[PDB]
């Protein structure tokens, strides 16, 4: 099957340089032409520039707002695509996706990554406090508040993700230059506490783990 | 240098009922070689990445229900949508690829349903917070609509403002309700000095709010 992935998103300062990379594979690779596209929290997609296929000599475009600043390379010889960033400013926080673009007939971006999130911040990795969310009757509801860290994203599954529906994940609120965010879990009263209940928090910037039960108090 | 815009900038209809949306460019994207119109219109789901759902202005991808139709010529596009499911709950974006590539800058496709009153949780600061020097009180309203609602805090019978985060999820995909959290965050000190802690909502969908409480008393 057709894979794209993004890597190499984080904190960076303002003025700063970053590289993202995209590994791909389950498809030709160098016959295809590969973009890059991103997308600030809450805003519209735009697109970046593109690197053409084989046929057509692996030539580069950009888009006017990034021109002259931004530089997209491809390696054909491990089916990898790179997007080089420079002088970065808060305008360039956003997700970067990268997408399987022209391959000489089609017109479509068949194929997009899970993209990866780029923060232009003078403010420095905090890492986030994981709280439990114990209640105190049919259905029981159960939380995790992860509290005060930067930058996003933070991930937060239950049970391992073994618990998926009746699940709402809040979305992170700024504050003081940290975040907040919560996660709810809704499960039948007779589940728990007699089952175990564990939220698992990850937060890449600060490569922290961590797993929390909820046990009644 | 080509301009796309889109409309409207967002819109709500109920499950079973048609949508449009539509598509400028501010030149042709008909590519007079090829007899085909470069525009392609992409679906981005709540949290996901945007899909691919139609291209050359009309050609349905593989896998993309017949429910979505894409239609137009030269400037002017659309998307219809015959039948909306709450699944189809999106921001979708169309796309030019006739000179480089430009996206319009989307429509949000909410979902319409029946009322329904948000179900109440709240719950007192954990030990390993409070230990800390913290004090964070957390109400969760979950699953209601519309998504206008009000969340009030009292502390021994008296309203509090001050140090209240509120945040919406996206509506669901699966049941078209709303949800929202309510963070109420004090010191340990001033936590200690009060006992009944309430979290009052207020929602059309009754006329008298929904309250949740605990007595610090009680152990939270
Ligand atoms: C006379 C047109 C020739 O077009 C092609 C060709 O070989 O048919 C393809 C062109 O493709 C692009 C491009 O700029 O690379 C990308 C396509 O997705 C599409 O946008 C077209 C556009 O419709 C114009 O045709 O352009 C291009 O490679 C072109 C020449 O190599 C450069 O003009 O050749
Ligand atoms: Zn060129
Ligand atoms: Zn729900």
């Amino acid at each position: 099957e057709v894979k794209l992935v993004e890597s190499g998103g984080g904190l960076v300062q303002p003025g700063g340089s970053l590289r993202l990379a995209c590994a791909t594979s389950g498809f030709t690779f160098t016959d295809y032409y590969m973009s890059w596209v991103r997308q600030p929290p809450g805003k519209a997609l735009e697109w970046l520039g593109f690197i053409r296929n084989k046929a057509k000599g692996y030539t580069t475009e950009y888009s006017a707002s990034v021109k002259g600043r931004f530089t997209i390379s491809r390696d054909n010889s491990q089916s990898s695509l790179y997007l080089q960033m420079n002088t970065l400013r808060a305008e360039d926080s956003a997700t970067y996706y990268c997408a399987r673009d022209h391959d000489g007939y089609y017109e479509r971006f068949a194929y997009w990554g899970q993209g990866t999130l780029v923060t232009v911040s003078a403010a420095a990795t905090t890492p986030p406090s994981v709280y439990p969310l114990a209640p105190g009757n049919s259905m029981v509801t159960l939380g995790c508040l992860v509290k005060g860290y930067f930058p996003e994203p933070v991930t937060v599954t239950w049970n391992s993700g073994s618990l998926s529906t009746g699940v709402h994940t809040f979305p992170a609120v700024l504050s003081s230059d940290l975040y907040t965010l919560t996660s709810s879990v809704t499960v039948p009263s007779k589940t728990w506490p007699s089952e175990t209940v564990t939220c698992n928090v990850a937060h890449p910037a600060s490569s922290t783990k961590v797993d929390k039960k909820i046990v009644p108090r | 240098d080509i301009v796309m815009t889109q409309s409207p900038s967002s819109l709500a209809v109920s499950a079973g009922e048609k949508v449009t949306m539509n598509c400028k460019s501010s030149q042709s994207l008909l590519n007079s070689r090829t007899r085909k119109n470069y525009l392609a219109w992409y679906q981005q789901k709540p949290g996901q990445s945007p899909k691919l759902l139609i291209y050359w202005a009309s050609t349905r991808e593989s896998g993309v229900p017949d429910r979505f139709t894409g239609s137009g010529s030269g400037t002017d596009f659309a998307l219809t949508i015959s039948s909306v499911q709450a699944e189809d709950l999106a921001v979708y974006y169309c796309k030019q690829s006739y000179n480089l590539r430009t996206f319009g800058g989307g429509t949000k496709l909410e979902i319409k349903r029946a009322d329904a009153a948000p179900t109440v949780s709240i719950f007192p600061p954990s030990s390993e917070q409070l230990t800390s020097g913290g004090a964070s009180v957390v109400c969760f309203l979950n699953n209601f609509y519309p998504k206008d609602i009000n969340v009030k805090w009292k502390i021994d019978g008296s309203e509090r403002a001050n140090g209240v985060l509120n945040s919406w999820t996206d509506q669901d995909s699966k049941d078209s309700t709303y949800s929202m959290t309510s963070t109420l965050t004090l010191t340990k000190d001033e936590y200690e000095r009060h006992n009944s802690y309430t979290c009052e909502a207020s929602h059309k969908t009754s006329t008298s709010p929904i309250v949740k409480s605990f007595n610090r008393n009680e152990c939270x």
